[PDB]
């Protein structure tokens, strides 16, 4: 905050680049954030919470980094981790049906949503936001113009429509 | 002049003066309009040169102990992959003469000297020949260009006295640097995917090409 | 430094320092002489 | 030609704490130990600069006395000429009086002289201690650098062997080193749980270990 | 055309504006004549559209105020994690 006002302050045209701002805030802020949180839930929250709901004492639960360095430790709870990322790259996503489930309802053990459901939800949200962030035009000719999109919508009742907004 | 993925905006400022210039700037990061902070084109070229030099050191330093251990030159206990030498303690740790944090403090102090001096050359050119520093400041005057200071300390053999030789050597340096940082990124990605070291990856690719590829490594380890 | 001391002399900063010192003094007095309903020294 | 008793300010091209940088405009080299080190701009006001210079001088002298009184008795105990010296436990020893009454007496006695020094700083020359002999002329001393018969019985200041500025920077530099040393000793006595010279002995041997990172 | 357009060192970091209350506008920097001025000083503090008519300075103040708000939020989160 001190730097971007007292030392290196953006110009007006930097702030008025709404298309690049929307692209970065839909693909880099929401999409990448949801993807990273889905990665945390898949790699950390799911095994730790499985151990907690299994009645294992919290101090005896393996540390979250131990389930990253040891893939077999995560594979005991979810066997699909033994296959690596090849089911993702071969579009055999149904192999990931042990930690990515559309179950719904609540967990009877904890009374909350299934964490696998939240992981799949955040993954799908990340995909949707990432493909929803390549919409608006920038330095390369592909993309949409917000001004043209607004000016293209005008009806008989509204006259000139959304032009000038 | 050869151009690789050149742009109309990119050619407006990349005129071939800088070494290793091929017009490649799709994002326009070196645009001289609205320039400030660390986005200055001179600072960007200087950072490219420094990163290239450090990666040319690192791409050989991260693979030499493995090759020497395979060849049996110096003891195999010191011959480890680059992540097994205490850089990443979960990946592996070696018992040196000092604690890794003590070595970090020593490195931080030495490079703080050797790099804040370079930073003050960048801020004020020729400012390190004035203040007394062990009598070595006479070799720290520089030449006005921060990336290529020269002098009896940084250019002792006097390579590239001729201007065309200097330009050719600058082009060679930037090209080998770019290749080396590509190699360092490859080292990092291969460690993330395979986790056996880059020289072991090369040996596995040489032993069989089909079974050991990027395609047959997505299972990770 | 003169401008910073002038800022320290403005009303909210000086009031905050004065009232914080007063509150600390009252709190320490209430710790060392707790539950005071009368003045029994005389 | 003779002995100059006035401080000579350092030239503007003096060595700095951060070579290649511009020294601040309020540090012109007229103060002892002037290396242009003021990132926060605390010495912008000249009156506060004088007060901070006097405070630095006082902290320097007290820190040098403190570190001497820590190290020399500790060096004597390690040699063996002190039976049970421990500077950390020295405050909790048994003396001829309670620490509270000793503190009150020390407060009164020291607040006499600290307050005479305050009056001298506020009004230079208001308090004079050097005798006014019938034909001896007393030179006017600088504030914070007094001394005729008592404080400067050696006449090592006032331009004698090393010029006044040189000796003043020497004093200030040794004082800064002593302040850093005393703060280090205070932290080491509660971190390492040992003495200063013992810590130095275990650091000199195998310096790769026995550090801040191994308690 | 979408580049990084940034000007270097537009505002000097100093405590001179700290020593003068109500520096942002003109009718308030003249000094207090009544007590109402004090309330006005806390009413137009973040009304950047009334201080200046230039959109660039307003946008820069908005950006840095957002940064300060994010710093406060991170401080609060650190406090909750510590407690
Ligand atoms: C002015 C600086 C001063 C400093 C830095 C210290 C520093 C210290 N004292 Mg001391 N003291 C100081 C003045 C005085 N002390 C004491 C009387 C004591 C006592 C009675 C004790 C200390 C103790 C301690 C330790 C506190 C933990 C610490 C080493 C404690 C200790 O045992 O650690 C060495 C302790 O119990 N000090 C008196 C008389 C009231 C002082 C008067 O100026
Ligand atoms: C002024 C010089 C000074 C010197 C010579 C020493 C000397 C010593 N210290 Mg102390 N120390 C100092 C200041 C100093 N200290 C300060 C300012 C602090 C904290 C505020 C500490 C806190 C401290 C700790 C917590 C420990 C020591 C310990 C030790 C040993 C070094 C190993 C280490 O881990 O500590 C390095 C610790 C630091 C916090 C670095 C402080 C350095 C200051 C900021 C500057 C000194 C640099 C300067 C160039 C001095 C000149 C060197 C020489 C010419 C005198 C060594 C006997 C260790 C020990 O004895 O374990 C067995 C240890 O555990 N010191
Ligand atoms: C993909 C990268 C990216 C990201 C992550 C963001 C993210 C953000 N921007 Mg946006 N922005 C971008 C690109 C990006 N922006 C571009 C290209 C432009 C110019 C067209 C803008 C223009 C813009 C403006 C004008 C403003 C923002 C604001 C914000 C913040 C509001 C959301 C919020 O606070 O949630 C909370 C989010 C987080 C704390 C999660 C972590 C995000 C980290 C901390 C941010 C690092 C991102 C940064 C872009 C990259 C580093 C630069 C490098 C030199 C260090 C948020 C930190 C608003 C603000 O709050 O500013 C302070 C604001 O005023 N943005
Ligand atoms: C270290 C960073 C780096 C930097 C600062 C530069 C700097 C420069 N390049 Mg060089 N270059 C690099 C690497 C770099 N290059 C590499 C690796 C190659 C080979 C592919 C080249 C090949 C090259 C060509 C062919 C040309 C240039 C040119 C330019 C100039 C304009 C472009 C620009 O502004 O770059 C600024 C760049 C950045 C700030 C780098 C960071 C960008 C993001 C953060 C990268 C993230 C990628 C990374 C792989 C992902 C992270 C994963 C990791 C965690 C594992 C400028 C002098 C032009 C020229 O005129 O030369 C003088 C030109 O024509 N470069
Ligand atoms: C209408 C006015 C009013 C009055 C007269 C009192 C009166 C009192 N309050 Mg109550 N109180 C009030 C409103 C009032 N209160 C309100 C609005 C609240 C809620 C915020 C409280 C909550 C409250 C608490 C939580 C406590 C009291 C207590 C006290 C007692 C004095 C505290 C103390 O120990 O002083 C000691 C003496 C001094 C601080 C004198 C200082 C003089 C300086 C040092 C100068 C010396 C001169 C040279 C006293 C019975 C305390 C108690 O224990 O009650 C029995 C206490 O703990 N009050
Ligand atoms: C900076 C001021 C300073 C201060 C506050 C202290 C404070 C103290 N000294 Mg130290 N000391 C200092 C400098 C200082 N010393 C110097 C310069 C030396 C010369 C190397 C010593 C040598 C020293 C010795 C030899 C002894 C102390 C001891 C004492 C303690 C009580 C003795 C005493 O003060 O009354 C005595 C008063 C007289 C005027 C007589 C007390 C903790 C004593 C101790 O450690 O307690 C068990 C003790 O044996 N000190
Ligand atoms: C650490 C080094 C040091 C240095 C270089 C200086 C330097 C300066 N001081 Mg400062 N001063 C110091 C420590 C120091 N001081 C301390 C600890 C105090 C508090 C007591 C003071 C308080 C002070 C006063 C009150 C005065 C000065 C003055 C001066 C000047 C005199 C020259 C000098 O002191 O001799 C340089 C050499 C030494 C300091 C050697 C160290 C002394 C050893 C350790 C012990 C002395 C030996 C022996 C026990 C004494 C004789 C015994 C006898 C009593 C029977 C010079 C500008 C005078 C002034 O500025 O007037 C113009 C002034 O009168 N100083
Ligand atoms: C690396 C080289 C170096 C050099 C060339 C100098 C040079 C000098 N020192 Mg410095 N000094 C250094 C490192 C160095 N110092 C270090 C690492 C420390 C510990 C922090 C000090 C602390 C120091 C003190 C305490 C004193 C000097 C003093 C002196 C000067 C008196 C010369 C004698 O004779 C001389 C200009 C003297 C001085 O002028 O200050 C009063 C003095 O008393 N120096
Ligand atoms: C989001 C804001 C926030 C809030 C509302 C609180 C709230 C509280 N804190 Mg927590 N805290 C926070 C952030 C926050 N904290 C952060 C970021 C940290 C990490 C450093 C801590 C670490 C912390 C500690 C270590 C302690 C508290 C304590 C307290 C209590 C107040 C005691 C006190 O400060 O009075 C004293 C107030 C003063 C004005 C004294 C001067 C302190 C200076 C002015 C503060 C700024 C200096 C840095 C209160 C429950 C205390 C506690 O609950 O103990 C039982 C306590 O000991 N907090
Ligand atoms: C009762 C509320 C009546 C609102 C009428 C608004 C109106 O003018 O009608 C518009 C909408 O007509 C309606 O269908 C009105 C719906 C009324 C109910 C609204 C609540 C939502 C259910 C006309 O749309 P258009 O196609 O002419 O242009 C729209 C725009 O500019 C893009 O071209």
């Amino acid at each position: 905050g001190w730097f971007h006002y007292h030392k290196a302050a953006p110009k007006l045209a930097w702030f008025q680049d709404v298309e690049s701002m929307l692209n970065h805030h839909l693909a880099g802020l929401l999409g990448l954030g949801s993807l990273s949180w889905a990665g945390h839930q898949i790699h950390v929250s799911l095994p730790i919470n499985q151990f907690l709901n299994a009645g294992v004492d919290p101090k005896e639960i393996p540390l979250p980094h131990e389930l990253i360095l040891n893939r077999d430790l995560l594979a005991q709870l979810y066997p699909s981790f033994a296959e690596g990322a090849t089911p993702f790259f071969t579009l055999n996503w149904s192999k990931y049906a042990d930690f990515l489930t559309f179950r719904g309802g609540l967990d009877p053990v904890t009374g909350g949503l299934w964490l696998t459901d939240t992981a799949h939800h955040h993954l799908a949200i990340a995909i949707l936001f990432l493909i929803a962030g390549h919409m608006y035009r920038t330095n390369w000719g592909i993309g949409h113009g917000l001004k043209d999109i607004l000016e293209a919508h005008k009806g008989p009742f509204t006259g000139q429509g959304h032009k000038g907004l | 002049r050869p151009l690789w993925f050149a742009s109309k905006q990119s050619l407006s400022y990349l005129d071939g003066s800088l070494p290793g210039d091929f017009g490649f700037d799709p994002l326009g990061l070196s645009d001289p309009e609205g320039t400030g902070g660390f986005i200055e084109p001179r600072w960007l070229a200087y950072g490219e040169i420094i990163n290239g030099r450090y990666a040319m050191l690192g791409a050989v330093g991260a693979i030499a102990p493995e090759i020497l251990g395979k060849a049996g030159l110096i003891p195999q206990e010191t011959a480890l992959p680059w992540f097994q030498t205490g850089v990443i303690p979960p990946a592996g740790t070696y018992n040196y003469w000092a604690d890794p944090f003590t070595l970090f403090v020593f490195e931080m102090a030495l490079m703080g000297f050797a790099e804040h001096r370079r930073l003050q050359d960048w801020y004020n050119p020729g400012s390190m020949g004035k203040q007394y520093f062990l009598g070595l400041e006479k070799g720290f005057a520089g030449s006005g260009e921060p990336a290529y200071p020269g002098g009896p300390i940084f250019n002792p053999l006097g390579f590239g006295k001729d201007e065309k030789s200097l330009k050719e050597l600058k082009l060679k340096e930037v090209k080998n640097g770019r290749l080396a940082m590509l190699a360092i990124l490859g080292y990092f990605i291969q460690g993330l995917v395979t986790g056996v070291g880059p020289y072991q990856n090369l040996l596995d690719h040489l032993a069989d090409p089909v079974n050991n590829n990027i395609l047959t490594s997505l299972k990770f380890h | 430094m003169r401008d910073f001391k002038t800022y320290l002399s403005v009303a909210p900063v000086l009031s905050t320092l004065w009232f914080g010192s007063l509150a600390g003094l009252l709190i320490e007095i209430n710790r060392f002489f707790p539950d005071a309903l009368t003045f029994p020294f005389f | 030609g003779g002995i100059s008793s006035v401080c000579e300010p350092l030239p503007p091209d003096r060595p700095l704490w951060f070579p290649g940088s511009t020294p601040p405009q309020w540090l012109d080299g007229s103060l002892p130990g002037d290396f242009g080190f003021d990132p926060l701009g605390l010495g912008s006001d000249p009156e506060t600069l004088r007060w901070f210079a006097q405070a630095e001088l006082m902290h320097s002298r007290w820190a040098m006395l403190a570190v001497a009184g820590i190290l020399i008795p500790e060096w004597l105990e390690s040699i063996g000429l002190m039976e049970n010296f421990n500077w950390y436990d020295a405050g909790s020893r048994e003396y001829f009086a309670d620490p509270t009454t000793l503190f009150v007496v020390q407060l009164a006695l020291m607040g006499w002289v600290e307050g005479r020094r305050w009056a001298d700083y506020v009004n230079p020359g208001c308090v004079d201690i050097e005798p006014k002999l019938p034909n001896r002329k007393n030179p006017k001393p600088d504030v914070g650098y007094p001394g005729g018969l008592w404080f400067d019985f050696m006449m090592w200041g006032r331009g004698s062997p090393e010029p006044v500025m040189v000796l003043r920077t020497k004093e200030i530099k040794n004082g800064r080193l002593a302040m850093l040393a005393f703060v280090g000793l205070c932290f080491q006595a509660v971190y390492t749980g040992e003495g200063p010279l013992e810590n130095l002995s275990r650091h000199v041997a195998d310096p790769g270990h026995c550090n801040i990172f191994s308690a | 055309e979408v580049k990084i357009l940034v000007d270097r060192d537009p505002v000097k970091t100093s405590f001179e504006a700290w020593a003068k209350p109500g520096h942002f506008s003109r009718t308030i920097a003249k000094g207090p004549e009544t007590t109402t001025w004090i309330w006005n000083l806390h009413a137009d503090a973040h009304d950047f559209d009334s201080h200046t008519s230039d959109l660039e300075e307003i946008s820069r103040k908005i950006f840095s105020a957002h940064f300060g708000q994010l710093s406060i939020i991170f401080l609060w989160l650190s406090g909750m994690y510590f407690h």
